């Protein structure tokens, strides 16, 4: 993630194999949902340091989308 | 152990040792100690503040620092919680996550954090892009 | 897997 | 395989072995290492091949044992 | 003949050891992660929280080394 | 897969 101007840059997960052809991401209060092309899940994780990782769900398709529906 | 490393450093009659907080002159020449929000100098001369708003995460939202503490504020969507730092949204309204499998737009109940799968749609044949509009509550795809 | 989503 | 990633020059040039090598160790004192080598997944050897070079093979000290996943 | 750890593990293929500062490491090729703790097993922790189907582990150094079978 | 050599 980064500033709007592109400044601050910051990594919240890098260098972990637990990615592998991540697609879209979704965001809601301190949780970061993110889609992956190769596991064909969705993940979960704390938005800051990536910390607190489980599967939402295993899919037997690629899931391509994702949104999270909340005011 | 005797010739400690921390030997030969005044005993805390010289004028506190120069420790800008409570201080200790114990065995091992002398020690300089800082409150909470506090930390020692690279040379241990001084106390000096934690900048608790340039560690990320730390508050959630609209972190503010403070000389020796931190403030924090969320958004009129969200409500700090009994700790300073974390909020939650104000309403009663759970998330639900919506995913596109090539087949079958899936909705996740996140109620009671049991995360109870279902489908949005029947019709749908190769799913790409999601989004939806919170005036109308519609889905989009 | 390739990126180009077709 | 050297420790540096960067370094792409091989310690040693490959040794081949009967069937297939499975776990290693090394001896210090003589520079060799030992390994199991597991043969139609019912029989194994354990060898060793000394590191000096000097056209040194790899000689078996035991064999008749079958499986064996560690030295 | 103890038991030091036994809660969690299936699979533990990799196990090493670590005299510069006497802790030992495993790896589970089905939980795919790598732990440390104490000989005594006490202070259990995860060092790598994704490494596929591993089979070997050795620390030297500052870093600890396996290999995976799956990639 | 399968948990051998
Ligand atoms: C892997 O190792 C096995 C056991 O040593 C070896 O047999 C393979 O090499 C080849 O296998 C063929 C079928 O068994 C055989 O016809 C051929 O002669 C053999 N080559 C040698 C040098 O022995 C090895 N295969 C690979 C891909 O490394
Ligand atoms: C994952 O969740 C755990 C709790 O389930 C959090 O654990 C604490 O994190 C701090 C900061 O990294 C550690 O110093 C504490 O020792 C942890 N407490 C316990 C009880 O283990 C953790 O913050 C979350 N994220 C990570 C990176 O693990
Ligand atoms: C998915 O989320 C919605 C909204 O929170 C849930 O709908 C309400 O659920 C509560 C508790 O069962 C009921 O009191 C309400 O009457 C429900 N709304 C309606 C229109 O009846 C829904 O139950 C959730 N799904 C699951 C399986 O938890
Ligand atoms: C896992 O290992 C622990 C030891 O670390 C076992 O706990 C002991 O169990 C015996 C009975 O079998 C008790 O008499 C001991 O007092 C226990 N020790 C402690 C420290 O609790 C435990 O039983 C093992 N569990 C399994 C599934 O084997
Ligand atoms: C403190 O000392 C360390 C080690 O010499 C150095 O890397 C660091 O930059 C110093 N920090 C400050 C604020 O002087
Ligand atoms: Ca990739
Ligand atoms: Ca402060």
């Amino acid at each position: 993630f980064c500033d709007y101007d592109g400044h601050n840059r910051r990594q919240v997960i890098a260098s972990d194999l637990v990615l592998h052809h991540p697609h879209a991401l979704t965001l809601f209060e301190d949780f970061v949902y993110w889609t992956d092309r190769g596991t064909r899940q969705v993940m979960q994780a704390n938005k800051w340091h990536g910390g607190n990782q489980s599967v939402v769900m295993y899919s037997v398709h690629q899931p391509l989308g994702i949104t999270a529906i909340h005011p | 152990t005797d010739e400690s490393p921390l030997c030969n450093q005044d005993s805390c009659s010289h004028f506190n040792g120069g420790c800008t907080h409570q201080c200790m002159q114990g065995p091992f020449g002398a020690t300089c100690l800082c409150p909470l929000g506090y930390q020692l100098a690279n040379d241990t001369k001084t106390c000096e503040d934690i900048n608790e708003c340039d560690i990320p995460g730390f508050c959630s939202q609209h972190c503010v620092n403070m000389r020796g503490s931190f403030r924090c504020a969320c958004d009129p969507e969200y409500t700090l919680e009994s700790d300073g730092r974390t909020c939650k949204v104000t309403g009663s309204e759970n998330p639900l996550l919506v995913v596109a499998s090539r087949d079958k737009i899936i909705v996740d109940n996140i109620t009671a954090h049991t995360h109870n799968l279902y489908s949005l749609v029947q019709d749908v044949s190769f799913v790409v892009a999601l989004d939806f509009d919170s005036v109308t509550g519609r889905v989009f795809w | 897997x390739x990126l180009x989503x077709x | 395989l050297h420790f540096d990633p960067r370094d792409h020059s091989l310690p040693f040039q490959v040794i081949s072995v009967a069937g297939t090598a499975i776990a290693l160790d090394y001896d210090r004192r003589n520079n060799r290492i030992f390994f199991t080598q597991k043969l139609n997944s019912l029989r194994g050897q354990i060898s060793y091949v000394s590191l000096y070079s000097g056209s040194s093979s790899p000689t078996v000290l035991l064999s008749n044992i079958g499986v064996t996943d560690g030295i | 003949r103890v038991p030091i750890v036994n809660t969690s593990l299936v699979w533990p293929n990799g196990l090493a050891l670590d005299l510069e500062t006497d802790l030992l490491y495993w790896a589970d090729a089905s939980l795919q992660k790598i732990e440390r703790s104490t000989l005594t097993g006490t202070n259990r922790e995860v060092v790598v929280s994704t490494a596929f189907h591993s089979f070997g582990l050795t620390v030297y150094g500052q870093y600890i080394y396996w290999t995976d079978l799956y990639t | 897969x399968x948990n051998x050599x």
